[PDB]
């Protein structure tokens, strides 16, 4: 036998955000436990909330690649490319790309993007119904808003084209 | 064939939930406590079938999905951890439901299990095995059915009730109580051959309780429906496992005597 | 015929419960105490059959239980042990009603025991060998029978009226007595061609308990009902161990002078 | 008709008190202690009544509350169980007061009992069956009489002046004592009159206790109230079940010859 995790595969455009909440999610870990697993202290917490201030190295992506067991640019995959603006306010979703598959696609945070290129519809930046911003993407347990338990997939319905 | 063999050993080897007269009344028991909104207490003895009443009853009175507003669940099924505090009490019943928390402080979670369950509508809070409470856990749980009107039902053993005897103020609230059935009498004999082919589903041997089974499961169970299951099925598992068709005397007493 | 034989001294091991005009005498009374509560204390010889009239006393009350409430046990019987203390007797008061106890000082069983006693409904407190418990438990059981108003009957040997009577309240309280007579008569000879109908349960050679059998008898058990027994089944074991099919002189002899 | 019967069996079951001297004798006396402060030792012979005139005292003048303060109980009654601690005999002091006991040890247990005692104001303190408490605790009923000034009155068996002899300090402290009286002679059968006037309740038979059941009774009960009561009420009893509406004399010697 040999040293194990509960292994997540990555998704294809999920977020850093999102796939470190559900590495932690499928391994009850915290941030705090992530981050002093990893070997990097607390700055996992940080990268939930898409605060890149100092962009994701190189070092801090390769410790985490140690311990979630996915390929560094893998990893980088999930950030946005070099040079690429993201807003990490509001967390913005698209309800039928979640139908599709429930994640949290990086791409939906860029600055540039405001319409679903696969789905021709505007997507979603607070909750259709009742206009509860969206928590972080890791914090998501499930795909439901928090205030009105309205599930993420539904939301393709009510989201404009 | 080994197959189907081991089919059968798995539904066997599995808990299954089966109807009795004493879940009906318990099911009774508790509708009228809905209705009246009053707490309760179901007692009774270590392995006499409180745990899987409770959760037929909760699976009778499913939540139901509504649509202005997050859905209604009517009863909660909680468990909680030995000597665990109200932090970790208010955690689960918050998990049980939909909703869920994170950070925050006790009193921060004890407002939002407040909410969640004034949202809810919650009607009872079976909690199962009520004495692994903290006892100051207990006047949170007093607090939120004075503040909420929820009829709490507190399940455990006879050891719930003398944590309760305890102290003063917990026990206030909890006039009522329902003592379990040890199900002695003529009831076994109506028990045992319902569960003859009610639950095992073999080929019988027309058993019908017979004298010589009846009396040696009388030596071994004592009214005691856990007992009866858990043995009558490891027993078919063995009779079945060696090539027999269908249950013996060999097997019964080869288990009563690995029991007493 | 082997298997035959080894139910046949298999039956004749166990005892059973005849019914005869001693056990009827003794639940008539214990009914009429039953019917206003008034606690008496029967007394007998050894080895006489007083505990057996008092197990069919608690038997023909089997306790129907309700579907949600506590089991109503009219006739409560306990036979505490050797120099039992206060603690052990309630132990064994609330252990028969099926409430196992918790671990607590001697107030805790006390107030336990009277809350199960109270919530059950019990008529009758039937202690045997109450010449074995200390004299600071006569006090808890005469409060019992003051307070909680439960007629109770000592049971014991005639060292039980000797302990009662350095006494001083338990004795004036508890007067009134059934003595267990002797039996030696006619009624003798009636009980004994009963015994041979029903406990023996051989086949019919005409035995009749002729006259020498019955001189035998009477000089072997000197009237004693568990002397006839204990008598009976080793003669009829030793009959059906040497291949005699019925119970001859030789056998009776043989336990007679082996006894005395 | 059988309605009427189970009402009066009922009434019979339930024990009534009647009026007597001996207990106008006893009202007196502790009027007097109480309006003194003095600490008293009542005694008495075995079923001679002193229960039932020390609860007839306790209900005479109940303590008239304040609306919104505690009340100014004036008498406290327990009698502690049989080798009672100081830490029961706190525990009953402070449940008659129907102040709920806290939790704690034996100081902080008394520093409470003493709180509850000075904040209801009572008068006298009346302890029945005061043999049984272990003299640990009369060092402690000492120090409420000497601190508080409080009417410290104990009831018991003769036993109880033994138990007091053995100690100094109690033995001198309880000085005032009242012996309970044999009643017989005359106001022996001015008892029995008023009771078949008032307790049997029963229709008038012109049987006006003739001098034969007042010889009986003699006989029989010794003067005993707690036995006069007990024969008359079974000899009652036993003529209202088998459909006699009067007593007879053939009951009244049943029920003598069964009790002596
Ligand atoms: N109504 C029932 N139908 C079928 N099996 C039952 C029933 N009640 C109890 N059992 C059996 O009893 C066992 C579990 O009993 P359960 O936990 O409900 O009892 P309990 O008296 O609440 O005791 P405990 O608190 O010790 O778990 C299992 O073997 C289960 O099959
Ligand atoms: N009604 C009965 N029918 C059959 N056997 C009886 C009956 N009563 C007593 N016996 C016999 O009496 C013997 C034991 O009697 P039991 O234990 O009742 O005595 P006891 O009077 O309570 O006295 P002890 O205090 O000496 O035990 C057994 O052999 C039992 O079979
Ligand atoms: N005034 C009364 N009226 C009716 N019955 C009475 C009265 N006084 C005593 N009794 C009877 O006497 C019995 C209770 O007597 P009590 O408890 O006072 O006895 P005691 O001699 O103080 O007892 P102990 O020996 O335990 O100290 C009951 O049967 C009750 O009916
Ligand atoms: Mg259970
Ligand atoms: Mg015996
Ligand atoms: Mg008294
Ligand atoms: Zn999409
Ligand atoms: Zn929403």
């Amino acid at each position: 036998v040999k040293p194990w995790l509960f292994l997540i595969k990555p998704y294809e455009g999920e977020s850093l955000s999102h796939f470190l909440g559900r590495f932690r999610r499928a391994n009850h870990l915290s941030a705090s436990g992530l981050g002093t697993l990893a070997g990097i202290g607390a700055i996992v917490a940080r990268w939930e909330r898409f605060h890149f201030n100092p962009r994701p190295s190189q070092q801090e992506l390769e410790a985490i690649a140690s311990v979630v067991e996915v390929d560094a640019q893998r990893l980088a995959q999930m950030l946005p490319p070099a040079g690429v603006g993201m807003q990490h306010e509001p967390i913005r979703l698209c309800g039928a790309c979640y139908a599709e598959s429930p994640c949290h696609r990086i791409e939906w945070q860029y600055k540039s993007v405001w319409k679903c290129d696969r789905h021709q519809l505007k997507i979603l930046a607070k909750c259709p119904n009742c206009q509860a911003p969206f928590k972080m993407p890791a914090l998501w347990e499930d795909g439901c808003c928090h205030r009105c338990r309205m599930p993420f997939a539904e939301m393709a319905k009510l989201q404009k084209v | 064939d080994d197959e189907w063999l081991q089919a059968e050993i798995a539904r066997l080897k599995g808990k299954s939930i089966v109807p009795l007269q004493q879940v009906k009344t318990l099911h009774d028991w508790l509708d009228g406590k809905r209705k009246a909104r009053k707490s309760c207490r179901v007692v009774g003895e270590s392995r006499t079938g409180k745990t899987v009443a409770c959760d037929a009853y909760r699976y009778r009175h499913k939540p139901q999905q509504e649509a202005g507003r997050p859905p209604t669940v009517p009863v909660v099924y909680i468990r909680p951890h030995q000597k665990c505090g109200p932090k970790d009490l208010f955690k689960k019943i918050t998990e049980y439901l939909k909703y869920r928390v994170t950070k925050g402080t006790v009193s921060d979670f004890r407002d939002r299990t407040i909410e969640v369950l004034k949202g809810c509508g919650v009607e009872m809070l079976i909690i199962d095995e009520a004495d692994r409470l903290k006892p100051e856990t207990f006047a949170d749980v007093r607090d939120i059915a004075e503040d909420l009107g929820i009829a709490v039902v507190l399940v455990g053993t006879d050891r719930l009730d003398a944590v309760i005897k305890r102290d003063e103020q917990v026990l206030e609230r909890f006039r009522a109580h329902l003592r379990f059935g040890k199900l002695s009498g003529e009831d076994f004999k109506n028990t045992v051959e319902m569960w003859e082919q009610m639950v095992l589903k073999l080929p019988v041997s027309s058993n019908l309780k017979s004298k010589e089974m009846l009396r040696i499961l009388t030596s071994a169970t004592e009214g005691y429906i856990g007992r009866l299951d858990e043995i009558l099925r490891e027993a078919a598992i063995r009779s079945l496992s060696r090539g027999l068709k269908k249950i013996d005397k060999a097997v019964l007493q080869e288990v009563a005597k690995e029991y007493k």
